């Protein structure tokens, strides 16, 4: 008698005083539909790692195993690995053994997954790359924070008067002209949306 | 002009569509080609024009289905380049490299020019 | 809004001349390589 | 300041959130730091229907 | 008998090779008025 | 179709930075301060530009 049509509103094919409110229901109905489009276009116009607490990097013996991630050894991020997490030394002998940049090519031709060095070097070759290679969530992984040095004789008489000259160019500004000049870079659901909805409108 | 159509539909998008239309007008016609042939119809963009009244049901929901559908690939479809560097401080310019390759005239002020500024 | 400008970062401070300068450089510098550091800011900073 | 309690007055170190610049370095002798930071400016988001 | 109706196309509820090529034309034509939004969000944003 | 066109339709909050011409340019419309006798007074007094 009602309802059951007027309930079908928006479809196919497919009196009283039900006319009124079902014509006053159906044109919600299109307007509604018709803002679906607008708030999409409005709306519409990620990551595998969080940190090395993670239970791939903290267990090498997870499922699959990580393709031998490595580092340069002989330095201080293997001398970190080394101290802090004696499990990782065991399951670090695959490492890429030359320098920096046959590491990025075997990164490049899936060779391995992770790459853990230097967060300046290793953000250099971030933005220079071809493409565009990310590191983990910015510098939001980055472990024992430290800063590149100068290193002086024990106790020199040049360790005061350099420190006051370094504390002098982040007043004026002038390590940040130097870092704008020599490290500037430029890099700074289809199948599966559709067999989700096939699915739910299945279901 | 168009050309674009293939990216976010391609094969996958018409053949999941295809199976899914068939099948459902295989299996609704056969609970109750000729009366298949219209209910195919009816499952195509909008339309062409007991056991019946929730067949009908069903059908009014495959048609919400399809309507849904079709809205999200409408919604998937308007999409939106590069031409322009920076300026003389662009870091493609600024780091020098093989693969780009930039002049001026020779022996002229624009050489003059880059042969002052150090930097 | 914006982007870090002057990155100094904090710092311990001591009289001038003073034994301390050593051993408390080492000891922050020891609490950074062990994890310490980021355990407290997790505790005390992030996560809120 | 700080400054002021540290340099002459009653006090030995300043366990605080510090800044370290030449102005201050001359005269005060600084750790190494302990956490890394900048200057950044603070505003008031854009109420949102 | 023809033609008319096809030619309406488009429109509120109103041979046999006709009827092929009717739904197809219109087909086409909803697949036209679905991408006459994408090109008016396309140039005007 | 027309409205449905003219209805998908879209703000402002962030500064540029310590350039910005807002800054660059004191006004009475704006305010901005720091805290008093501070690192950042500090900082306000060496850049002479
Ligand atoms: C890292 O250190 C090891 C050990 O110091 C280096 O191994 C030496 O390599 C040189 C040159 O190939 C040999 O003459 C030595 O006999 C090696 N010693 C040992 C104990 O292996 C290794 O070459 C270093 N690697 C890098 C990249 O610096
Ligand atoms: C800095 O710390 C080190 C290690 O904790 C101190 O080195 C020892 O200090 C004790 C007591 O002052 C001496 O008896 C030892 O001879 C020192 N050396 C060793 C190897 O134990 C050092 O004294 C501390 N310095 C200051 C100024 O406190
Ligand atoms: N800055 C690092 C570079 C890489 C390494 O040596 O491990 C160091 O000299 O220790």
């Amino acid at each position: 008698w009602l309802l059951w049509a007027l309930v079908f509103n928006n479809s196919v094919p497919v009196g009283t005083t039900s006319k009124i409110m079902v014509l006053v229901w159906a044109f919600f109905a299109v307007i509604f539909l018709a803002s679906y489009t607008a708030n999409l276009a409005a709306f519409m116009i990620v990551d595998t790692v969080s940190g090395l607490s993670d239970r791939k990097f903290q267990r090498p013996q997870e499922q699959y195993p990580p393709l031998k991630f490595g580092t340069v050894p002989n330095g201080s991020t293997e001398k970190n690995i080394r101290s802090n997490y004696p499990d990782m030394h065991s399951y670090m002998v695959r490492y890429n053994q030359p320098r920096v940049e046959e590491a990025l090519t075997q990164l490049k031709a899936g060779k391995l997954d992770a790459f853990i060095y230097d967060a300046a070097v290793l953000n250099y070759m971030a933005r220079k790359d071809e493409g565009c290679k990310l590191v983990t969530i910015g510098s939001g992984k980055v472990f024992a924070t430290t800063g590149y040095g100068i290193a002086l004789h024990k106790g020199s008489r040049w360790k005061r008067p350099i420190d006051l000259a370094l504390l002098q160019f982040l007043g004026d500004d002038e390590i940040e002209m130097l870092e704008r000049l020599w490290l500037s870079g430029i890099c700074h659901k289809l199948d599966i949306d559709n067999m989700a909805g096939v699915f739910y409108m299945l279901l | 002009t168009l050309d674009s159509f293939m990216q976010p539909f391609q094969s996958t998008l018409w053949l999941l569509v295809g199976l899914s239309v068939h099948v459902v007008a295989v299996m609704l016609y056969l609970l109750d080609l000729s009366s298949a042939m219209w209910f195919s119809w009816g499952v195509l963009l909008n339309s062409g024009i007991s056991a019946r009244i929730l067949g009908m049901v069903w059908a009014g929901f495959a048609m919400i289905i399809v309507a849904s559908y079709t809205a999200n690939l409408a919604a998937f479809l308007v999409l939106d380049p590069e031409e322009r560097i920076t300026g003389i401080n662009d870091p493609r310019l600024r780091n020098p490299s093989d693969k780009f390759i930039y002049a001026t005239v020779k022996q002229s002020s624009v050489d003059i020019y880059f042969r002052r500024q150090v930097e | 809004t914006g982007e870090l400008f002057f990155r100094s970062g904090f710092g311990i401070g001591m009289r001038k001349d003073s034994p301390w300068k050593q051993n408390v450089s080492l000891s922050i510098l020891k609490s950074h390589e062990n994890g310490f550091m980021e355990d407290l800011d997790k505790t005390w900073v992030r996560y809120q | 300041g700080m400054m002021g309690e540290l340099l002459s007055g009653q006090a030995d170190m300043i366990v605080a959130p510090l800044t370290i610049n030449n102005e201050r370095a001359q005269y005060i002798e600084f750790s190494k730091p302990f956490k890394y930071q900048g200057l950044t400016i603070l505003v008031k988001k854009e109420i949102p229907s």
